[PDB]
């Protein structure tokens, strides 16, 4: 599955952070079987933490690392599962990953973008 | 000119300079023999050594003024150019542009562009391409940037006349160049279209195959001859498609609803909530295995919801939903399927099933109207065309032959051991006659001793088919080493059919000698070519090896842009919709695995290719709409169906009239062997009349009145018309008898009995009848006759059946079983209707060429079923699961026991074999015939391309490259097999008509009388121009009515009536309905203004044009359909009535043809055929009603697999014609018998009870069903091509004469005043020697300008004693050079004989003795 | 396939009879468990009566003398989707005339779906002393014998016609 992101995305702190997700899946996005998982990690070889889910609607975990700055910036049926980061902070830094399942569609996508915080 | 060399100078220029100037201070074609592209000319001659591929002098004196030059190839090959400096840098003088052109012109330089074009070819062919294909890529657009500059370069890019850019191809390559340029230096993105752009490369093929681009020269042309024929087909598409979306809109939508809906949920909330096929089943009703739901119907003749199950009209169409009737376009569409034949049997199913079964009338007008009439008008006009070309070519050929010739004699006129020993013997021991008799037999044993092989051989005949063919190689081998020392081993290597034996003996030896296990095609099929040698003596088989031979040969290079376009379309396909298919897999096929055909590879998608190409493109098209898109799939579909059917078509037709020449292609003296097999021949004749005489020898050495007045009187009582008609009227009741014995007679309890007794009735009619002619023409003159032949057969059935019914002795086996036989009643019909004896008889003096040209095609076919048998021997024993019909896995259940141990510990597994396998010789020829007519073809591939060994799973694609053997079996038997068919059938359909003299086959007398006038009819023109009546208003309203103005504004007012009626639609709002009823209530009292404006001012004489006829007969029918439409709407309920009368209207968009001469003259040479097609109808339809009599009769309980469903199943004489005429067009007649072939009970149930009737086993017989089904798609078949050839036949004629009348009568009395001043005497008889003044005394148009001798002796004047002539037969012979060689003037010699006769009795005076060209014979 | 059939409605005495009702399913492919009963008014009395009930392949045959035996099952064997529920009654006396209420009950087995069809056939039965050969067979015996002799008459005569005819033609001459 074709998983559009920008590898790096640099974002000076104190300003919001769309992280842009979009991808080309043929199958009609089903909201009943479709599945969005959006995790951080710090680094390529560190602990994922889910923070936002899509199960037949939207699912926030509301992580204490991000305080309620975390929301859906996507629309699903249009192929594109952004979020945005409010008020971006220095610990903000890090990989998120946008993973993708669009049944009857066999191949997941798996987006990974690097979020730099700028002074 | 043979020294017309010189070197372009600077001096040249100058000199072409100054003339121009000369030229442009005081203000003829080029000529088609010097112009770039073809051979040099003789006259110059070889040309000297250093000239060659330089700068020369155009030679052309039509540029002798322009600047431009020449440059001749070592090839002597011409090249124009223009002499202006390229880009206004570069000089033709500058060395730079000199060796440019030397470069460019050569032949190094073609075969590489040829060759790097053919790489990149290869290059394509790859999907997912690795890495290095990039620096491939890079090596390949610098080739062409570099050719592409060298071409640039030395021609000049614009900056003159002669130049790149004006050369059409050119523009390709520069497109190619720039697009190479762009997508390497941009990125644009969506490259998934941008890289399918670089498949243009491939066309430069084209600009580079040397003489291709004169091929696709004329195909263009022959296009632009299917003008009138295109208009119509659109047309007539457009009018069925308005007929099939009012009468079916939104029928296709039937869908068996359920009807205890719980949870008080309605149809809506749940055709909201209801996504997934697995739970649409929960709420509608799909069939076991199906994707759809059950297409049922309101009416009573339409299909049925099981109980429980209401019809209701939700949901989505059928098939993806792509194809029904809801939109004008979908329409279009389907009508497009129903035209081109293409799977129509899923439409015809499913209508007849929604719609209701009466509805097949709508299907018989379209596949008459539409799928039969347009096809043959193409091949007409593209026929005609592609003729045409021949004619011209040919002529103009031999033209430049002659010149030739007379170039030619211009320039003669200018001129005025012991090892010899027993190679000797040996070659006196290839004794021509016996052992060329010997190979042949020992052919013929050979292929006949191969088609032995089955399919579960037991090992003892395996190995004599083994040692059998090791004996076979080994006296092939054997003689072919023998003819090799018994001459040259070059003479032996010289003659074609020696290198042919020697090839075949070669992969003999091989494949006997290394013992190839891992190929069996390798051998086992070549040594079959061996039959081809029959060529020798067969003169039809010859005829087969004559058209492959051109088809690889002179009509060659054709071909070869089929195989470019089969390969561009391929790519094409394969770059656009490749990634598209396994990406979105999982909605065309529900296992999330590629279909059977998609384009997600190269050779899948010329599979593809070619199956839109043999005319199957439609499952194909749904699934590629389904993923890529509506947009890009029918662009491409539909440019492929167009251009890849019309370059087989063009092909097709061009390899028959190759062919055909054969009375062109006859030059060959006396053969140097008339047959080498007829030598001894001839030979065993004298030897056994020797022997005979010799063993006669040695034989004869050992040793009342009443009567005939009786006679006369029947022979009366059996020619009175009255006797004929009431024969027939039994006929025809009898034929009826036979019609009622469907499965429900047991329920119609009282017309049995009455059937009963009526057959007792008329079998004793029919022998009183017998008997009658007996009396009447007697034995002798009675079994002369054939009819009364098979009348007497047939009335013989019927009494042996009589008389075993009344002794009792029915139901003893054949007795029963010879009751259907009874069936061959209605055939006693044929001899009474004079079209389908015409019609029969054509066909029965058809028969002996088909004999030949059959087979020829049986042998062809026994090759290609012995190929088969090899490859596909049982290996199509799949090991299926019966619940659901899903082959096994082959990870599991590998090899057959397997299959075994699972059924004994499992339930509902078979393993199951196909049922048209290749098992032996006799099935291969029954799928050879599906796969030739692509009905279950696609079932037989797909088993087989999975094969894996004798007996194993079948893995998924194991074997996949045996699809080539399909497509090359399919390529040769139907599309050569067909051809060479089709030629004789011309070639035989001609020699009847000269057998006749001319006369038309199909046509009776009384037909032929009618079409005389029908005739008649066409190019009458004799039409009076109305006379502007006599009043002030009725003025102007006639002015009007006359001026082009008022006729085109109601042309195109017809053509918004057509655009307003198409815009309906399945579900479209209350208010678009009732706005369209307004639009169309306008246009009605619109077009009745027109109407009484033409009343008001023609008068009567409207009714004088048939044209205006019609249009007030639709003007009265379309008020009508207003009024009493509106009448149902309000008072009655019935829609169905209501759709069927509404549909009235579209007569005026039929009034469009008045406009168009072309569309007239197509139609109007069509009702000129429908004589003809009316007999061959007649014969048809006692053909489908005999076999519907079978069917009724012996195929009514069978299974119902497939093709038999509930509806569509031999179990009445309604359904059965439905079927019968499904299989007419030979659609579908592999799944009607699939069922039949069912004879064993695990497929049947031989005691299966049927409920009510008594008539046990509900499997039929398949020793009789494929008996059936093959004869009746063969007869089919013959029929077909009879009414291809009368509408051919119709369209060559109505093309070829043109024609006018000329009258006048103030040209007689003038003839007369000129006749006083030359005969004072009134005697009506002048002077030859005065007729040459009095010839040039006329007026026009009888006026004859001197020299009138030149023409008067060719008029072939007769003379009376004396040098004198006749008043009127100069006046006669001057009638006849104005008005022509008419119907009129045998006519108008009568009148004037016969009035004559009557006033001057004097026939003494009139005898003449000689004519005016014999008598200047003498004097000469 | 199946074929709605009406029985016969005579029954000639001391002898034995079969009464049809075949009640076909509309669509040949789908299954179900049918199940029938059989219930019947003897001429002159007003009272249905069931006299056989036959599901799982076994006839239960009600208690009722008048058809203590003298009925078997005739109709489909071994299938519980029987789609012929004929039964035969050997020996018909003449307290079997009357009428006959054939009761389908089917239950078509469906994809989640379990329809209760209950289908009604109804029958008339008299019992003769002889078999009455059927109107329309007399009458169509009487038919074609009047027609092939008016056939024959016609024929001769139009010969006879034609020879004298001709024989005044011949002998003119
Ligand atoms: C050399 C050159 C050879 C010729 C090449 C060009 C020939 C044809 C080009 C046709 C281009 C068609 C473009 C269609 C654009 C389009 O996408 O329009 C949409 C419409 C309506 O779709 P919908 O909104 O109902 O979709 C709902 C989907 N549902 C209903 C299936 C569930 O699609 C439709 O009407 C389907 C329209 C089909 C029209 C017939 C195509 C012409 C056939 C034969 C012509 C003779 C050859
Ligand atoms: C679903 C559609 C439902 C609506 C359909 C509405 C229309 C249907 C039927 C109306 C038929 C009305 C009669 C048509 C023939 C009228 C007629 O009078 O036709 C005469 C012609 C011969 O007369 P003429 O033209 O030589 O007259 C001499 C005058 N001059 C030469 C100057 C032209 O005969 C011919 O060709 C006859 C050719 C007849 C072809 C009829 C085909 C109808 C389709
Ligand atoms: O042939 C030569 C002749 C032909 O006789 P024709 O048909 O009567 O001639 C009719 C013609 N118009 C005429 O006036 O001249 O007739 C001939 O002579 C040729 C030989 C005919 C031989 C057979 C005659 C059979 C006559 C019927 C025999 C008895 C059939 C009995 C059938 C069963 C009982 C009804
Ligand atoms: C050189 O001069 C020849 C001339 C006589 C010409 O006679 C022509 C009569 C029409 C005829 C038979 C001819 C050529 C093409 C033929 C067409 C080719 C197509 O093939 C078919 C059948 C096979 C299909 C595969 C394709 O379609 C037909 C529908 C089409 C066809 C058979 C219709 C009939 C055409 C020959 C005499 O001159 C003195
Ligand atoms: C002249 C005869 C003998 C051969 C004709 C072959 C053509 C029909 C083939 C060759 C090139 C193919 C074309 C190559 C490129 C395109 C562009 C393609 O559109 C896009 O790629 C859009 C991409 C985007 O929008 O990003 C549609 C198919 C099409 C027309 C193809 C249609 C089929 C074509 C014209
Ligand atoms: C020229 C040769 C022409 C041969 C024509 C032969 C006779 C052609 C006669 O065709 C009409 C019969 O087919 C009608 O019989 P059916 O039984 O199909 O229709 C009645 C259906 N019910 C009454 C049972 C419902
Ligand atoms: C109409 C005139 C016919 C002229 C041409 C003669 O063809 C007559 C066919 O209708 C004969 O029918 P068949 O018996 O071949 O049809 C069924 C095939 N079997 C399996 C029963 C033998
Ligand atoms: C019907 O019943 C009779 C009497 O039991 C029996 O003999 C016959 O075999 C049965 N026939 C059928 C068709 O079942
Ligand atoms: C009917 O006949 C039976 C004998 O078969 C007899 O026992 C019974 O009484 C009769 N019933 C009537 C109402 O006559």
């Amino acid at each position: 599955m074709e998983v559009t992101v920008p590898a790096t995305l640099n974002v000076l702190n104190g300003s919001d952070a769309r992280l842009p997700c979009t991808f080309n899946s043929c199958y009609t996005v089903n909201h009943k079987q479709f599945s969005l998982n959006w995790t951080y990690q710090e680094c390529n070889n560190c602990s994922e933490e889910m923070f936002l889910q899509f199960r037949m609607k939207i699912i926030n975990l509301k992580l204490e690392r991000f305080q309620d700055r975390v929301e859906f910036s996507g629309n699903p049926s249009k192929y594109d599962v952004s979020v945005m980061l409010r008020n971006v902070q220095p610990e903000d830094e890090g990989i998120y990953n946008c993973y993708i399942m669009n049944p009857p569609d066999r191949h997941r996508g798996h987006g990974k973008i690097h979020l730099q915080v700028l002074m | 000119g043979p020294q017309s060399f010189v070197h372009f100078t600077k001096q040249s220029l100058a000199l072409i300079e100054q003339r121009i100037a000369e030229r442009k201070s005081k203000e003829p074609k080029p000529s088609s023999d010097l112009e770039a592209g073809k051979q040099l000319p003789f006259i110059y001659g070889d040309i000297p050594p250093g000239m060659v591929s330089e700068p020369l002098e155009d030679l052309d004196p039509y540029y002798a003024d322009k600047k431009t030059f020449i440059v001749l190839n070592k090839g002597k090959t011409i090249f124009r150019f223009n002499a202006t400096p390229a880009l206004y840098m570069l000089s033709p003088f500058s060395p730079l542009r000199r060796i440019s052109i030397k470069i460019l012109v050569h032949s190094l330089f073609s075969m590489l562009i040829m060759c790097t074009i053919l790489t990149n070819c290869i290059f394509m062919t790859m999907n997912n391409p690795p890495d290095w294909t990039k620096n491939v890529e890079y090596t390949f657009t610098g080739i062409y940037t570099f050719e592409s500059l060298v071409k640039i370069l030395a021609r000049g890019f614009c900056v003159g006349e002669f130049t790149f850019l004006r050369d059409p191809w050119n523009w390709l390559d520069f497109v190619v160049i720039v697009f190479a340029y762009l997508t390497e230096f941009v990125n644009l993105g969506n490259v998934s279209a941008l890289r399918t752009f670089r498949v243009l490369r491939a066309l430069k093929t084209i600009s580079v195959i040397p003489g291709l681009k004169t091929i696709v020269g004329a195909l263009i042309q022959s296009v632009k001859k299917l003008s009138d024929v295109m208009i119509l087909t659109v047309f007539c598409l457009s009018v069925f498609a308005l007929i099939g979306l009012q009468l079916f809109m939104g029928n296709l939508k039937h869908k068996c609803f359920r009807n205890s809906l719980e949870n008080n949920e309605t149809l809506e909330s749940i055709m909201n909530t209801l996504e997934s096929e697995e739970d649409f089943r929960k709420y509608f009703y799909y069939l076991e295995g199906s994707k759809d739901a059950l297409l049922c119907g309101f009416s009573t003749d339409s299909g049925q919801c099981p109980e429980g199950y209401t019809c209701v009209k939700i949901g989505r169409n059928p098939d993806y939903g792509y194809t029904s009737f809801d939109t004008f376009s979908w329409a279009f569409l389907a009508l497009f399927r129903l035209m081109t034949q293409d799977y129509w049997e899923n439409l015809y199913q499913q209508t007849l099933r929604a719609a209701g079964k009466t509805y097949m009338i709508f299907f018989v007008v379209v596949i008459f109207l539409g799928s039969f009439y347009l096809i043959n008008l193409i091949l007409a006009v593209v026929a005609m065309a592609y003729k045409e070309q021949n004619q011209a070519n040919i002529e103009e050929a031999k033209q430049k032959e002659l010149e030739f010739q007379q170039m030619l004699d211009r320039l003669k006129k200018e001129q005025e051991p012991y090892w010899i020993k027993f190679k000797k013997c040996i070659y006196f021991i290839v004794m021509d006659p016996f052992v060329d008799l010997a190979i042949t037999i020992c052919i013929v044993l050979n292929t006949l001793f191969m088609a032995m092989e089955h399919h579960p051989m037991t090992e003892e005949f395996k190995n004599v088919l083994a040692i059998g063919n090791l004996v076979f190689t080994g006296i092939f081998a054997a003689e072919m080493v023998l003819k090799l020392i018994a001459m040259d081993p070059y003479e032996y290597f010289q003659v074609g059919w020696n290198i042919f034996d020697s090839l075949i003996v070669t992969l003999s030896l091989v494949e006997l000698f290394l013992a190839d296990v891992e190929g069996l095609s390798v051998l086992r099929s070549f040594r079959l070519l061996r039959v081809f040698k029959l060529a020798k003596s067969w003169p039809t088989l010859n005829m087969l090896i004559k058209i492959i031979g051109n088809s690889v040969g002179a009509l060659g290079n054709l071909t070869l842009v089929l195989a470019i376009i089969v390969f561009i379309f391929a790519v094409v396909g394969m770059q656009l919709f490749g990634k598209s298919y396994k990406e979105c897999v999982c909605k065309i096929n529900d296992d999330c695995t590629l279909p059977r055909w998609h384009m997600n590879d190269f050779f899948h998608s010329f599979l593809i290719v070619f199956r839109v190409l043999c005319g199957e493109w439609i499952e194909t098209m749904w699934d590629c709409m389904e993923v890529a898109g509506q947009a890009m799939c029918l662009i491409v579909y539909m440019m492929v169906m167009v251009i890849g059917n019309l370059v087989v078509l063009n092909l097709f037709l061009a390899l028959l009239l190759s062919s055909f020449s054969s009375d062109n292609l006859t030059a060959i003296e006396e053969d140097p062997d008339a047959n080498n097999l007829q030598i001894a021949v001839t030979r065993i004749k004298k030897g056994i009349n020797y022997v005979k005489q010799t063993l006669r020898e040695f034989i004869l050495k050992a040793f009342g009145k009443i009567w005939w007045n009786i006679r006369k009187t029947c022979y009366k009582i059996v020619e009175h018309s009255w006797f004929e008609s009431f024969i027939v009227l039994m006929i025809l009741l009898s034929s009826g008898a036979l019609a009622f014995e469907d499965i429900y007679i047991e329920r119609k309890k009282t017309i049995k009995i009455i059937l009963e007794y009526a057959d007792k009735i008329f079998t004793y009619i029919f022998i009183l009848e017998m008997l009658l002619k007996w009396i009447a023409y007697g034995y002798k003159t009675y079994f002369t006759n054939a009819w009364c032949w098979l009348d007497f057969l047939i009335v013989d059935v019927s009494l042996v059946t009589l008389v075993a019914n009344t002794l009792g002795y029915s139901d003893l086996g054949p007795i029963k079983s010879l009751r259907t036989l009874r069936a061959l009643r209605p055939l006693r019909a044929l001899s009474r209707f004079e079209g389908m004896r015409v019609v029969v008889n054509a066909l029965i003096g058809a028969i002996p060429s088909i004999m030949n040209v059959l087979l020829v095609c049986l042998i062809f076919w026994l090759i290609f079923s012995i190929m088969g048998v090899n490859l596909f021997a049982g290996k199509f024993y799949e090991c299926i699961n019966t619940t659901d019909g899903s082959r096994f896995p082959a990870s599991q259940v590998p090899n057959r026991s397997e299959c075994f141990a699972l059924m004994n510990v499992s339930q509902n597994v078979r393993w199951k074999n196909l049922k048209v396998n290749f098992d032996n010789v006799g099935l291969g020829y029954l799928s050879l015939l599906q796969v030739a007519t692509f009905k279950g073809w696609t079932i037989i591939m797909y088993a087989a391309v999975d094969s894996v060994n004798v007996d194993k799973q079948p893995k998924y694609e194991y074997s996949l490259y045996m699809y080539i053997y399909f497509v090359v079996f399919i390529i040769f038997g139907s599309f050569f097999t067909l051809n060479l068919f089709i030629g004789v059938i011309i070639d035989n359909f001609n020699q009847q008509k000269k057998k006749l003299g001319g006369q038309d086959i199909f046509m009776t007398e009384e037909q032929k009388k009618y079409y005389n006038a029908m005739k008649k009819l066409g190019s009458k023109k004799p039409q009076k121009p109305i006379p502007r009546p006599g009043n002030k208003i009725q003025g102007c309203i006639f002015d009007l009515v006359t001026n082009q103005a008022f006729d085109i504004s109601i042309m195109v007012l017809i053509c918004l009536n057509m655009v307003t009626m198409m815009v309906e639609k399945e579900g479209q709002s209350q208010h678009m309905t009732e706005v369209l009823y307004w639009i169309n209530v306008v246009f009605i009292i619109l077009f009745t203004g027109e109407c009484v404006l033409k009343l008001i001012s023609l008068r009567h004489y409207y009714f004088t044009v048939g044209w205006n006829i019609f249009d007030f007969v639709v003007v009265i029918i379309s008020i009508v359909g207003m009024f009493l439409a509106d009448l149902i709407e309000t008072y009655f309920v019935s829609p169905t009535l209501f759709r069927v009368i509404r549909l009235a209207r579209i007569g005026r968009i039929l009034r469009l043809v008045k406009g168009a001469k072309g569309i007239r003259t197509l139609l109007f040479a069509l009702m000129m055929s429908l004589p003809a097609l009316f007999n061959i109808g007649l014969l048809l339809f006692l053909v489908m009603f005999i076999y519907a009599i079978f069917g009724m009769s012996n195929f009514a309980y069978v299974k119902k697999e497939d093709g038999i469903n509930d509806m569509f199943n031999f179990e009445t004489f309604g359904n059965s014609m439905i079927c019968l005429f499904q299989i007419t067009t030979s659609a579908g007649w592999d799944g009607l018998l699939a069922p039949i072939l069912n004879s064993k009970p695990p497929d049947c149930d031989p005691k299966k009870v049927h409920p009510g009737s008594s008539v046990e086993g509900d499997c039929g017989n398949p020793s009789v069903g494929i008996f059936y089904f093959v004869s009746y798609i063969i007869i089919s078949f013959l029929v077909v091509v009879n009414m291809y050839i009368a509408v051919i036949l119709e369209n060559f004629s109505v093309a070829t004469e043109e024609s006018t009348e000329p009258l006048s009568e103030d040209d007689f009395e003038m003839f007369y005043e000129v006749w006083e001043k030359f005969d004072p005497d009134a005697t009506q008889f002048i002077e030859f020697s005065k007729l040459s003044d009095f010839a040039a005394a006329l007026d026009p148009p009888l006026l004859i300008a001197k020299p009138n001798k030149v023409q008067l002796i060719a008029m072939d004047l007769p003379m009376v004693s004396g040098d004198r002539i006749h008043c009127l037969d100069i006046l006669f012979a001057f009638t006849k050079r104005v008005l022509g060689e008419s119907g009129e003037m045998d006519s108008l010699r009568s009148q004037m004989e016969e009035r004559f006769m009557s006033a001057n009795p004097s026939k003494v005076s009139y005898e003449p003795i000689t004519t005016t060209l014999k008598r200047k014979q003498e004097d000469v | 396939g199946c074929v709605e059939v009406d029985s016969e409605t005579e029954a000639v005495y001391g002898m034995t009879f079969k009464i049809l009702c075949i009640s076909c399913k509309r669509r040949s492919e789908t299954n179900a468990e049918t199940f029938t009963e059989w219930t019947f008014r003897q001429k002159g009395t007003e009272e249905f009566v069931k006299i056989l009930r036959y599901e799982n392949e076994v006839l239960q045959l009600e208690e009722d003398e008048r058809f203590e035996g003298r009925v078997v099952w005739n109709g489909s064997r071994g299938t519980k989707d029987l789609q012929d529920l004929s039964i035969f009654i050997t020996n018909v006396t003449y307290n079997h005339s009357g009428d006959y209420e054939c009761h389908v009950y089917r239950l078509l087995f469906f994809e989640n779906y379990e329809h209760n069809t209950s289908v009604v056939k109804k029958i008339h039965i008299e019992v003769v002393d002889k078999a009455n050969r059927d109107m329309a067979s007399i009458v169509s015996e009487i038919m074609m014998y009047v027609l092939i002799v008016v056939l024959t008459i016609w024929l001769v005569a139009e010969m006879i016609y034609c020879y004298k005819k001709i024989a005044a033609a011949t002998e003119t001459a």
